[PDB]
């Protein structure tokens, strides 16, 4: 069956691990344990079809920065995650988009922009339309707001990357 | 002060070690988030001198003693 190498990218504390663990294991990770390296695998039914997903959950460190193009070169699909409760993590993503297109020698790279923590509406400091604007700017990039805690749009992140890959 | 650990179903993690933790202490969160029970698993150090031969370790091994070692966890 087809394997899908996915890569989860974004600043510290935005929910990259919580999203990935919710997806693969169906549990919510409550406490913040900064990631050094972690990979996960999951076989999934996409549309109606067998897909092996390997998900690389990345650190926000100098070491990841020094390896990043390697993760990009090898990855087939990218979730770029920020938190709606933390402005700097949204401003940090632009760089990541342009680099992926640089490394892949194309603008048609499977990608999704993910505003996570949508259950924390009272703490929101980045607008929904504000994320939709950034995605639009990125050549009509896929966009979701998600919650690893409420399980809103979690599977959809990975299924949309697999559907993107398939096209 | 980290240890890299290869895991079942072609997964891997790297864990930080604080002096005093056992191997099981340094790994327990990474095993829980992947549903891995250490009582159903063996853990091995990879012997890079001996073509990677696996040497089995006690889950209670001192983790500081293993810094820089690369380990593998397999099901029993
Ligand atoms: N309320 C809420 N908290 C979240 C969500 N996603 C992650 N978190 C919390 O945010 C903190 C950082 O999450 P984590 O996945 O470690 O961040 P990472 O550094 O991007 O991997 C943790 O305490 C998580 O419990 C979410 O969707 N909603
Ligand atoms: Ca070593
Ligand atoms: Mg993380």
């Amino acid at each position: 069956m087809r394997e899908y190498k996915l890569v989860v990218l974004g600043s510290g504390g935005v929910g990259k691990s919580a999203l990935t663990v919710q997806f693969v294991q169906g549990i919510f990770v409550d406490e913040y344990d900064p990631t050094i390296e972690d990979s996960y695998r999951k076989q999934v039914e996409v549309d109606c079809q067998q897909c092996m997903l390997e998900i690389l959950d990345t650190a926000g460190t100098e070491q990841f920065t020094a390896m990043r193009d390697l993760y990009m070169k090898n990855g087939q699909g990218f979730a770029l995650v920020y938190s709606i409760t933390a402005q700097s993590t949204f401003n940090d993503l632009q760089d990541l988009r342009e680099q992926i297109l640089r490394v892949k020698d194309t603008e048609d790279v499977p990608m999704i922009l993910v505003g996570n923590k949508c259950d924390l509406e009272d703490e929101r400091v980045v607008g929904k339309e504000q994320g939709q604007n950034l995605a639009r700017q990125w050549c009509n990039c896929a966009f979701l707001e998600s919650s690893a805690k409420s399980k809103i749009n979690v599977n959809e992140i990975f299924y949309d990357l697999v559907r993107q890959i398939n096209r | 002060n980290t240890i890299r650990v290869f895991l079942p179903n072609k997964q891997r993690t790297v864990v930080r070690v604080r002096n005093g933790m056992s191997l099981h202490d340094c790994l327990m969160k990474k095993l829980k988030v992947r549903g891995l029970q250490p009582e159903c698993c063996a853990v091995f150090r990879l012997l890079h001198e001996h073509k990677g031969k696996k040497a089995r370790l006690d889950w209670n091994t001192d983790a500081a003693s293993l810094i820089g070692e690369e380990l593998q966890v397999d099901f029993l």
